[PDB]
RNA sequence: GUUCGCGAAGUAACCCUUCGUGGACAUUUGGUCAAUUUGAAACAAUACAGAGAUGAUCAGCAGUUCCCCUGCAUAAGGAUGAACCGUUUUACAAAGAGAUUUA
């Protein structure tokens, strides 16, 4: 009789807005995503009309010892991952705290039975408790490979040229990007930057970073838009006996350009990753010279 | 919000119980705590 | 239901093997209401699932 | 917009071209229950796709559009859809609009509306899990994708970069020679899963790569998961994102509370 | 029967079936049940040894 | 359907409800394959 | 769409058509489920190994395990169905003797 008795684990958000909702309920319905065991499952449209309905993926047992939605997986009280809620807490705390998982088929189907809890939940269960973390949340936020020659690529780099604002190519050369920023976030700004909004349903440019040799290569489409991408570029830096260079300002990271007029074709980065592991450093000696 | 719980009605010809199956179970230890106990011949024996 | 090999009859293959159990009730009901010789053709009330 | 908005979604496949649901030839007789041939050895059964998915000619509204649904046809990533503007799922790339909507489902589901599993597989195949939030697709097969003709490493790679390009926000790629393998990994969650079944058991060679007329023969690119990144590079800058996040959250876990009062 | 052929295929067979005393099993279960007998008289006579 | 899911391909069925086998069976599949009476009683009925 | 009432038109012993209006009647289906490879039948074949006790060859029946198959089965079979025939140091002292050794 212990199969019907304790109530269902639905937070408000999986519920939504109506006022009065009707349930299905199946004794024995699914099983448990995480202990197996057969368990009453639950069925339900948020609205009426819906076009999908919502159902309990794992049981109530195993969904109290994680203080966890039946449904969304997410926590009863914060609403967040059990992959985040473990490790924010782990900062307010000095001692790591998580959420173990059982590998072995039985092992996980012993451990569901047990009422004791794990992981952050006891903490995260009670008000009082829970309360004096999320305070001392606010404290913290007030705290605040040389043997290998690459000789036939870097004549191909035209590591010599400027903004001469003439129409040239739609190409264009891109460096000192370093192991971060992923690619959607360049081809982010730059659309930001011309103005263009849904810049790859447009197809209107081509980005290549190597992320290894740390360089990036950058073509266009209907070359009209690369002079007024030249038009937007405030920064420059002119380099003391040498050519001017254009400046992309991501956050705190800086990416000088030059255009290409002839420079395309992957090779044109490095064959292999040892190859662009030298041409990093044949660029870090480059910009040390450029700045200093 | 509130609740109503339904009972579906279903395909008699459908395997009922479509979660039954026999399983082995190894269950743990009851969570009670555990009661007090309170309670020449060796050359015989 | 002549060639079931599609995925969408997963749930009706089932439903077979649970009529298994209540098929001599059917032929019951057939040969009892069988046409006797001096009939040509006879129409029956069905029920199927 | 220009593909998708204006447009209605066209039928890829019709229903007398979908192919039979019956399997080729395996052993010497079919079963009828698990639809599968028996009494006999396999034959190393996998084979390539005969379609595949054209982002901006098949792309269009759809009746899922009209009606409200999140979820995307997963036989139009496929390619092989046959009900065209029928179809109650969407027949688009996922976008941030879009994804915007699948966040409370997400968690457990994935971008077609199939359920996570805890465990992942021994294989890492089909479908994610619900434990780890996973947006690097593996890339394997590529010999028998490419039809066992030789390219070099570095074409190699701009041919794997340009048919993932149209799936979605690609984060980094880099192939790798020693072991032949693509890492993929992009920006959402939603357009690795997509993009995980649209170039399964796909060719990668192009129209005029000379072997256009024999692709059929081969076995297709196999897209998995990806396991964690062995270099400690990434692993550092896996403890950066991390951290980034947890302050994002730690803002709106005290402003909750600060409606709570 | 038919019902219990086919509830079988679905849930598999019951690991907790108990076999019953038959004349082929007899001498055996007398055995076990005098052993068991033997040892609680003897056990209950010795101290704590 | 009942036999197919039990793995016996090498049991075929006609349409009088004869079950014949078409091959020479191991220890094993011999073992596997046998039905019992109420398999059996079921066909008979379904042949009359 | 039907019917009741109302307001008009044309025909008109107020009747038949047609247009404009009020009320009545009838009221929320279905999904735990999307159509081949990546969320999971099996076997056969091949290769290796070989089916209890014992000096040796054999009838067997049990019990123990987070072991099953066949069978309607609480029957009976499945190598006597299978797996178990390996490893084992402290509730611990009493008596004495030597030697070392210190207020
Ligand atoms: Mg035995
Ligand atoms: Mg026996
Ligand atoms: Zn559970
Ligand atoms: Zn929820
Ligand atoms: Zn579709």
């Amino acid at each position: 009789d212990e199969i019907n008795e304790p109530p269902p684990n639905i937070c408000e958000q999986c519920l939504g807005d109506e006022a009065n909702i009707r349930m299905t309920k199946i004794p024995q319905g699914s099983e448990c995503k995480i202990c197996t065991l057969p368990f009453t499952l639950y069925h339900f449209k948020t609205s009426k009309r819906s076009n999908n309905i919502i159902k309990t993926l794992i049981c109530v047992r195993c969904a109290t010892q994680r203080n966890i939605c039946q449904c969304c997986m997410l926590d009863s009280r914060w609403h967040i991952p059990i992959q985040l809620r473990d490790h924010l807490i782990s900062l307010v705390n000095e001692e790591n705290v998580m959420t173990e998982e059982a590998k072995n088929d039985m092992m996980k189907r012993f451990l569901s039975l047990k009422n004791v809890k794990l992981g952050g939940a006891q903490i995260t269960s009670d008000p009082s408790e829970a309360d004096n973390i999320v305070d001392k949340l606010k404290n913290i936020l007030l705290r605040a490979y040389a043997s290998v020659d690459i000789s036939h690529i870097l004549k191909k780099l035209p590591l010599n040229e400027s903004f001469l604002k003439n129409p040239s190519t739609k190409s264009f050369f891109l460096y000192n990007i370093d192991a971060s920023i992923p690619e959607w976030k360049i081809t982010d700004t730059v659309s930001q930057l011309l103005g263009i909004k849904k810049w790859k349903d447009g197809n209107s440019l081509s980005l290549i970073v190597n992320h290894k040799a740390k360089c990036g290569g950058l073509r266009f489409q209907s070359s009209e838009l690369g002079e007024r991408f030249v038009s937007k570029i405030s920064e420059t830096l002119v380099t003391p006996k040498g050519l001017k260079r254009g400046v992309l300002l991501i956050d705190r990271f800086r990416i000088f350009i030059i255009p290409w007029s002839s420079g395309f074709s992957a090779a044109s980065f490095g064959t292999n990753t040892a190859e662009n592991i030298k041409l990093s450093l044949s660029l870090n000696k480059l910009i040390q010279l450029e700045l200093g | 919000h509130h609740i109503e719980v339904v009972s579906k009605q279903m395909d008699p010809l459908l395997p009922r119980f479509v979660g039954k199956k026999a399983r082995k179970v190894v269950a743990p230890t009851e969570n009670d705590e555990v009661v007090p106990v309170l309670h020449a011949d060796p050359n015989e024996w | 239901h002549s060639d079931m090999a599609s995925k969408m009859y997963n749930t009706d293959k089932k439903a077979f093997l649970g009529a298994l159990k209540y098929l001599p009730h059917a032929i019951l009901k057939l040969l009892e209401n069988m046409p006797h010789p001096w009939e040509q053709a006879k129409e029956v009330k069905v029920l199927y699932h | 917009m220009t593909s998708w908005r204006d447009k209605s979604a066209k039928v890829q496949v019709k229903e007398s071209e979908l192919p039979s649901s019956i399997p080729a030839q395996t052993g010497l007789t079919f079963n009828i229950w698990y639809n599968k041939w028996s009494q006999g050895f396999a034959g190393n059964t996998r084979f390539v796709s005969p379609f595949a998915l054209q982002p901006q000619l098949h792309s269009g509204k759809t009746r899922g559009d009209n009606d409200g649904q999140l979820f995307f046809c997963l036989f139009f990533a496929k390619g092989m859809c046959c009900l065209g503007p029928k179809c109650e799922y969407l027949h688009h790339i996922p976008d941030e609009e879009d994804i915007g909507k699948l966040a409370l489902r997400t968690e457990v589901l994935d971008c077609f509306g199939r359920e996570k599993f805890a465990d992942y597989r021994e294989d890492m195949g089909g479908i994610g899990s619900f434990r780890k939030k996973n947006k690097t697709l593996y890339v394997g097969g590529i010999d028998g994708a490419l039809n066992s003709k030789h390219l070099k490493p570095a074409q190699i790679e701009s041919r794997i970069r340009f048919v993932f390009s149209r799936l979605g926000d690609i984060d980094r790629i880099r192939y790798v020679e020693s072991k032949n393998c693509g890492f993929v990994k992009f920006k959402y969650q939603a357009n690795a899963e997509f993009a995980k079944e649209a170039m399964s058991n796909q060719t990668l060679l192009l129209p005029s790569d000379k072997e256009w007329d024999d692709r059929r023969e081969g076995t297709g690119l196999l897209v998995k998961w990806a396991n964690e990144d062995p270099d400690p590079a990434a692993q550092k800058r896996l403890q950066e994102e991390l951290k980034l996040e947890s302050l994002n959250m730690m803002v709106h876990l005290i402003n909750n509370n600060t409606n709570s009062a | 029967y038919i019902g219990n052929l086919i509830t079988r295929q679905f849930e598999g067979r019951s690991n907790e079936i108990v076999k019953t005393t038959t004349k082929q099993r007899l001498d055996a279960y007398y055995d076990l049940e005098l052993r068991n007998s033997v040892m609680d008289d003897i056990l209950e006579m010795m101290p704590e040894s | 359907l009942l036999i197919h899911r039990k793995g016996l391909t090498y049991l075929h069925l006609d349409y009088n409800f004869n079950l014949k086998p078409t091959k020479t069976l191991t220890t094993k599949e011999r073992k596997k394959s046998r039905l019992g009476n109420s398999f059996h009683l079921m066909r008979e009925l379904l042949k009359m």
